[PDB]
RNA sequence: UAAAGACCAG
């Protein structure tokens, strides 16, 4: 996300406005303004390792944008967006992931390694690989009887087709000692 | 593949017995009786009751190993008493009270609307 | 699948199980992701994008 | 290095394992599958032939 | 307001975009 | 297999169903858990062949071992955390229940034991029937913190004649410890009492588990809420000691402490400050969680978990690391691009200020995860390479 | 059959450092100056608060196995609201001719003081701790 | 790949509701959460049996021979 | 009247909340469990295909036709099939169900529960009939098929309890609390703050009275009144669950008698 | 094995009369030790859960997306706004006497997974079988059925 | 039957 201080009125700002966005969802209940609009359109350009090396990003679009003029004791402790030469800001975090973590309920809430495991098992599990499956002649495949979408979820899976084929079941689950087995 | 067949947690196989009895040597008068296939639903009902009959001196079940259908239940009595006995009495009781129990459902059962 | 086709590698100079290249650089963020390197021998040398 | 001092040997048998409350520290449940497969060489002594017959 | 700010839950709409052009295999093909 | 232990002569036991199946207390030596482990099992062929492994190697012969002149083989998990419990001052038991617990143990003289509690209810204590699976001629001590002949605290360990008569039984007394009721037992009568005690000990401490039943949740890694007001300072004003040392250093009033760099010295404080800031961030919450708090009553039993999990946990993960400094400056001096050049600020060279119960900021996820994939290498070669040393 | 110790505590203080159905008393005698008391009791069974007038009995009598009731109509030496059975551990010298012994109730301990149980109080398990009011 | 015949952990059939929540849904526009407690699903076992079923066959059935 | 009782409150098709009574904590448990676990039914046990175009697997199928709620009133009169002296099977121990499903309309045909078609001779008994509580009257979604899809099978539905599988189970769920004023103590609430204020009041308190702080701990309490709730799937009637459960129960504690008795001729 | 490297194998199944219970009926499909927790320090699982229970109850597919705003405090309200307990324990009776369990335990939905890796497709075991043809020794392989 | 390789378990 571009944020060129360009705003005549006020400061600095995000060159995306919440009518890009609605005018997106527009094209969207439609089944014409694409990403390579959003592109051409100077708002948003591709940023490699090199270039990123001068450049300055904000994480949340708004949560870094305003002044000053309490908080809540339940959520995290988040730091500042003091900064004032901001360049660009960030589509959003959660995308520094990839397809195996992205099914991590809460990866932010686990032992940086912990993920790193189940990151591996996914690859493991039984689920339904693709719907055609009865037509495809390969060796050795598996597919669950019941496959069912997770409760608990995650925004990106909803790319990854997660609920469309999922991987696993909703089991209820009793965490306990008991015949000690 | 290791399966054990689960009609084997209710059908006595070749030449099993429900009962089979014997004499604890460790203390006078209690007895050891295997239950086979049995499982805490009939072994800690049994246990109960025995607890009642206050000429029971002594009264516990286990279940060894679950893989297993059976349990064992050790009952010991106040000397001349039989615990045989003691387990036939406990047991009648069960099923009196268990009469009285049906009676009472089906009669507060009639008297009923939906 | 789609985990696997968006896999990286990096051959090494045997013996190398070093840890410079392994490690999770800075510049990684964004680009490859954190949580997700096999385990032990090639370890930190195939990415995920 | 890999056919003396150490090789693959006969008589030997691989399974996941759980563990069990049930059995004391020193023995080893074994899947009778297993069991049906593993044999023993016992040599018939008047000690045995009864039982070893019926095992036959 | 077409040119208000935008908020968080604003991003997933760009998102959605991404990969409806993109896609998940994307650089294999490209 | 690198011990004469991991490889050890049991006794068969037909059973049905796919898996090996063995006793929990034999664990550790062979180092197995039952996540997918497989294991291997060799039928000796020869009459003289047995002997051998019964003679020399059979499980019970190997609970203590040379390896460090102590049992290899303690009591475990459930059990451990269980047989904490059944002991508490508070818990008894009654009648109905004490029975059946006394059947269980297979040895049992049948001789149902005078309560502890004849008054209005008879009652029986956990130490009381518990001391049912300890054997005659057993005779232990103890003394641990404010212990004192009437223990006031339940601490130490004193048992008589295979009688508890004060204290609680945790780790420390039936693990694999030195003084151990298992160190004890076995050499006083044999390594196959000793073998019969784990079972005794845990069926009877097993079983009324089973019962009592025990948990984890959540819950368990909230902090009351003021203890988390009294954290959020205490992380706060050990950021300032911070800012402050950081310009004392930018001014260029600083002492380099013979041997080290201005710059070296500089940090080395920074570092030691959010440390010992996070350490009593922590041992805010320790202190908190009532002695009802599950995760606090599994360390507590010594079955798992320790101080800095339930501190990571619920008051502050701490500074992430990479070969020993704080992260470093992959990019142009700095640790993000989302940050400004010369930046040595806590939140920038990897301090991770949130608790597991709060949740990570896309800057303290990716340290954290920079410092996770440091460890994870280190084991895939440390494995490696020790494995030659061993050779 | 017979007894060891009679007299009448008042509690000095009772405690419960995270027992909620254990509490460590200590009282003084009513008689002697030098007899002090610790003792832990189930205050669930029988609460105690501080200063009441405690009749602290022990003896040993009125042991193969345990038999529940049956005593419906038997000898009931329980002519009190608390009886505990247990055994005495250490016999401790505290200087003077202060005597003091220990007893342990399955995990419930006590501490006696004085001097005058000089043949009676014995050093054995046998103790049947009993109390009043 | 079909509603499953009761529920796996207590019981209760479910093999029929499908069709029923189904409907509660597009056509009297009500949301999840009540659609099932009208089918009479009340603790969450059941509830979530149905809430979380994908009905995948209704793909395997657009294929052909 | 004379020993343990109820106040059945509640009732319906498919419940009975009821107030069992003056009875022991063991012996309610062990009713909630025979009602769960040993109480006979029929259910689909073999099934043999001739055909199946379907989408699913044969065996994918079997398991569910096995799960399908089959009627067993008269279940009591029919035998088991290891009982009975047919080589294999009759009409004296079970019933035989037939299905067949044809793509015929240009979408989606359905196939359910209600399209089995008993061909046995029911000798005149409540048996077999697949149990429709569904609105439109077809019950238990089997299947479904496009174009040319077929389906021809053959079931035989056989006695059978819980124990042996689920499918014979026709418990469904059973609710089951007491003392919901934690008097015996039989609990120790978690909590934060107050176990009171953070810990949810059943609406079985009110039905039972409350605490009163003054009052010492009651340690000669006993767990009598027990609130259940005993659902059901159909193949028998709520209140046979019951009942068939008390019975059956009764019935086990019987033969203990019994062979402790063939047991003392010698 | 659950979605945080909370892997593990089964060792035992039970039938609902045997499994712990509800007063509302409900029983477990699976049963985790609490131990399996502390050392590994994976708080999401438990989090996971209550917001699984929560989003069972309301059928609203519960978010448990990376950095957002949801709490385990705003969860464990809603939660409470259900006649739950608000931390995810519930209390349960031991199936085999019926008596209650003195500890309240966590419970509610999660999403398991079920990985490839089965016992009948791994146990082994050989005594005399098929040899190399090189160094006469048993072959590789519990495919080809050797030591 | 035998190689060399990839992927993967603890
Ligand atoms: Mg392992
Ligand atoms: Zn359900
Ligand atoms: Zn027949």
């Amino acid at each position: 996300f571009i944020v060129e201080d360009d705003e005549s009125l006020g400061h600095k700002e995000l060159k995306v406005r919440k009518g890009h966005i609605a005018k997106l969802m527009a094209t969207e209940y439609q089944d014409e303004y694409t990403w390579s609009s959003l592109l051409n359109e100077g708002l948003v350009e591709y940023i490699d390792a090199e270039e990123e090396e001068s450049i300055l990003i904000a994480m949340q679009p708004e949560d870094l944008e305003p002044a000053e003029a309490d908080v809540d004791p339940a959520k995290r402790i988040r730091v500042s967006h003091h900064a004032t030469t901001f360049t660009h800001c960030e589509i959003h975090p959660s995308m520094i992931l990839g397809v195996a973590a992205s099914i991590i309920p809460f990866p932010d809430h686990n032992q940086s390694p912990r993920n790193t495991y189940q990151s591996a098992m996914g690859k493991q599990a039984m689920g339904v690989f693709l719907t055609n499956y009865n037509v495809r002649m390969d060796t050795m495949a598996n597919i669950l009887y019941y496959p069912q979408k997770p409760l608990g979820t995650t925004r990106a899976m909803e790319y990854l087709k997660f609920r469309e084929l999922p991987a696993g079941q909703n089991a209820i689950v009793a965490i306990a000692c008991y015949s000690g087995y | 593949m290791n399966a054990p067949d689960r009609f084997e947690l209710f059908l006595l196989g070749e030449g099993e017995s429900k009962l089979k009895i014997d004499p604890d040597t460790k203390a006078p008068n209690a007895v050891v009786i295997t239950f086979e296939k049995e499982d805490h639903t009939l072994g800690n009902l049994i246990r109960a009751e025995l607890l009642n009959d206050r000429k029971v001196l002594f009264a516990a079940y286990k279940v060894e190993h679950p893989f297993f259908a059976r349990f064992k239940l050790r009952i010991q009595t106040t000397e001349g008493y039989d615990p045989k006995d003691a387990l036939k009495n406990a047991c009648n009781s069960i099923i009196n009270k268990l009469g009285a129990l049906k009676t009472n459902f089906e009669t507060e059962w009639n008297l009923q609307t939906l | 699948t789609l985990s696997h086709l968006r896999r990286t590698n990096t051959p090494i100079g045997r013996d190398g199980k070093l840890a410079k290249p392994r490690q999770l650089h800075n510049t990684h963020w964004g680009l490859v992701c954190p949580a997700e390197t096999p385990e032990g021998q090639a370890c930190g040398l195939v990415k995920n994008l | 290095r890999g056919n003396l001092m150490g090789k693959r040997v006969d008589f030997s048998a691989r399974t996941v394992i759980s563990g069990d409350p049930n059995l004391e520290l020193d023995q080893v449940g074994v899947p009778k599958s297993i069991a049906k497969t593993l044999t023993y060489p016992e040599v018939v002594t008047p000690y045995n032939i009864d039982r070893l017959t019926q095992l036959v | 307001d077409e040119s208000a700010p935008i908020t968080a839950e604003d991003s997933w709409a760009v998102i959605s975009a991404f990969f409806r052009e993109k896609g998940l295999v994307s650089q294999q093909l490209d | 297999s690198l011990h004469k232990m991991s490889m050890m002569a049991h006794r068969v036991k037909v059973i049905p169903y796919s898996t090996f199946r063995l006793n929990l207390s034999v664990t550790s030596p062979y180092n197995a858990d039952f996540d997918g482990d497989e294991m291997n099992l060799h039928v000796p062929q020869s009459e003289e062949t047995r002997a051998e492994l019964s003679q020399l190697c059979a499980v019970p012969l190997q609970i203590v071992s040379p390896q460090s002149n102590k049992p290899c083989m303690g009591i475990v998990q459930d059990t451990l955390c269980g047989i904490r419990k059944l002991t508490l001052r508070d818990t008894f038991i009654e009648l109905d229940q004490v029975l059946n617990m006394l059947y269980w143990v297979p040895d049992w003289d049948g001789v149902i034991p005078t309560p502890a509690i004849i008054k209005p209810k008879p009652l029986w204590s956990g130490k009381q029937i518990l001391s049912v699976a300890i054997p005659n001629g057993i005779h232990l001590q103890r003394f641990d913190e404010g212990t004192t002949l009437l223990s006031p605290k339940d601490n130490g360990m004193l048992i008589i004649d295979g009688q508890i008569i004060f204290g609680v039984v945790e780790k420390k007394t039936v693990g694999s410890s030195n003084g151990g009721l298992i160190h004890v037992v076995t050499r006083e009568k044999g390594p196959q009492v000793c073998a019969k005690l784990f079972g005794n000990i845990q069926k009877v401490v097993n079983f009324w588990l089973l019962h009592n039943g025990f948990s984890t949740g959540i819950g368990d890694t909230i902090a009351d809420g003021p203890t988390m007001r009294e954290i959020t300072e205490t992380i706060a004003e050990a950021k300032k000691k911070v800012l402050d040392v950081t310009k004392e250093a930018q001014a260029n009033l600083l002492t380099a402490k013979h041997g080290m760099t201005l710059r070296e010295s500089f940090e080395d404080n920074v570092v030691r400050f959010l440390n010992e800031a996070r350490d009593k961030a922590g041992r805010l919450a320790e202190v908190n969680l009532k002695d009802l708090n599950n995760v606090k009553q599994m360390v507590m039993a010594g079955s798992k978990g320790s101080f800095i999990n339930i501190a990571q946990m619920s008051a502050c993960v701490g500074q992430q690391s990479v070969e020993g400094k704080r992260i470093a400056f992959g990019f142009v001096d700095r640790t993000l691009p989302h940050f400004s050049k010369d930046d040595y600020s806590p939140e920038s060279k990897g301090f991770v200020e949130n608790s597991y119960l709060r949740g990570l900021t896309p800057q303290e996820f990716f340290f954290h995860a920079m410092g996770g994939r440091e460890g994870l290498i280190d084991t895939a070669v440390k494995t490696a390479e020790t494995g030659y040393i061993q050779r | 059959s017979n007894t060891l110790f009679d007299d009448i505590f008042q509690v000095s203080e009772v405690d419960p450092g995270r027992y909620n159905k254990v509490c460590r008393i200590e009282a003084a005698s009513t008689t002697q100056d030098q007899c002090k008391l610790t003792l832990d009791i189930n205050v669930e069974l029988f609460p105690v608060a501080a200063q009441d007038s405690l009749t602290v009995t022990i003896a040993s009598s009125l042991t193969r196995s345990w038999r529940p009731p049956q005593a419906g109509d038997r000898s009931l030496a329980d002519d009190y609201d608390y009886v505990m059975y247990g055994t005495a551990y250490k016999f401790e010298e505290v200087s003077k001719d202060l005597i003091a012994v220990y007893y342990s109730f399955g995990g419930l301990l006590m501490r006696l003081e004085g001097n005058y149980r000089n043949l009676n109080n014995l050093k054995q398990e046998n103790a049947y701790l009993l109390i009043r009011r | 790949m079909i509603v499953p015949v009761r529920c796996f952990s207590c019981g209760k059939v479910v093999g029929d509701k499908w069709e029923s929540y189904l409907n509660l849904l597009q056509e009297d526009e009500l949301d999840e959460g009540t659609a099932l407690s009208r089918l009479g699903l009340k603790r969450y076992c059941c509830r979530r049996m149905i809430l979380t079923h994908v009905d995948l066959i209704e793909k395997f059935l657009r294929y052909n021979p | 009247e004379e020993g343990p009782q109820v106040k059945i409150r509640e009732a319906s098709k498919d419940n009975v909340d009821f107030i069992l009574s003056n009875v022991d904590l063991a012996m309610a448990n062990s009713l909630r469990r025979v009602m769960i676990a040993e109480i006979p039914t029929l259910a689909i046990d073999s099934v043999e295909v001739e055909t199946n175009t379907t989408v699913l697997a044969d065996e994918f199928i079997a398991h569910r036709l096995g799960l399908i709620p089959l009627q067993s009133m008269d279940i009591e009169q029919l035998e088991y099939s290891r009982d009975c002296f047919c080589e294999d099977h009759c009409d004296k121990c079970s019933v035989v169900l037939t299905l067949q499903a044809f793509g015929e309309s240009e979408s989606t045909t359905n196939v359910y529960s209600k399209d089995l078609v008993i061909v046995s001779n029911l000798m005149g008994r409540n048996i077999g009939h697949p149990i429709i509580q569904d609105k439109e009257g077809n019950g238990v979604l089997i299947c479904k098929l496009r174009k040319g899809q077929e389906l021809k099978l053959t079931c035989v539905a056989k006695k059978g309890i819980a124990k042996e599988h689920a499918k014979w189970g026709p418990a469904a769920a059973i609710e089951f609390e007491y003392d919901p004023w934690n008097k015996l103590k039989h609990t120790d609430y978690w909590y934060e703050q107050d176990s009171a204020k953070e810990w949810p009041q059943s609406k079985n308190c009110e039905y039972e009275d409350p605490p009163n702080e003054g009052d010492p701990f009651d340690y000669k309490a006993q767990a009598d009144t027990f609130y259940m709730n005993v659902e059901s799937v159909g193949s028998i009637p709520v209140d046979q669950v019951v009942v068939r459960g008390i019975d059956t129960l009764q019935k086990k504690v019987a033969s203990i008698l019994l062979a402790l008795t063939q047991m003392d001729q010698d | 094995a659950s979605r945080h490297g909370q892997k593990g194998t089964i060792g035992i199944t039970y039938r609902r009369e045997d499994m712990p219970f509800t007063a509302e009926g409900i029983v477990p499909d699976l049963i985790i030790n609490p131990h399996a927790i502390p050392s590994r320090m994976t708080v999401a699982h438990l989090i996971e859960c209550l917001l699984s229970k929560v989003a069972a109850l309301s059928g609203n597919e519960g978010d448990a997306s990376p950095f957002t705003d949801i709490t385990v405090e705003g969860i464990s309200k809603l939660l409470r706004e259900h006649g739950y307990q608000s931390r995810g324990f519930e209390v349960m009776y031991n199936g085999h006497t019926g008596k209650k369990l003195m500890a309240q335990i966590f419970f509610g939905p999660t999403y398991y997974q079920r990985l490839r890796h089965m016992v009948d497709d791994k146990i082994h075991a050989r005594a005399r079988g098929p040899m190399q043809v090189l160094t006469r020794q048993p072959v590789e392989g519990r495919s080809r059925d050797g030591g």
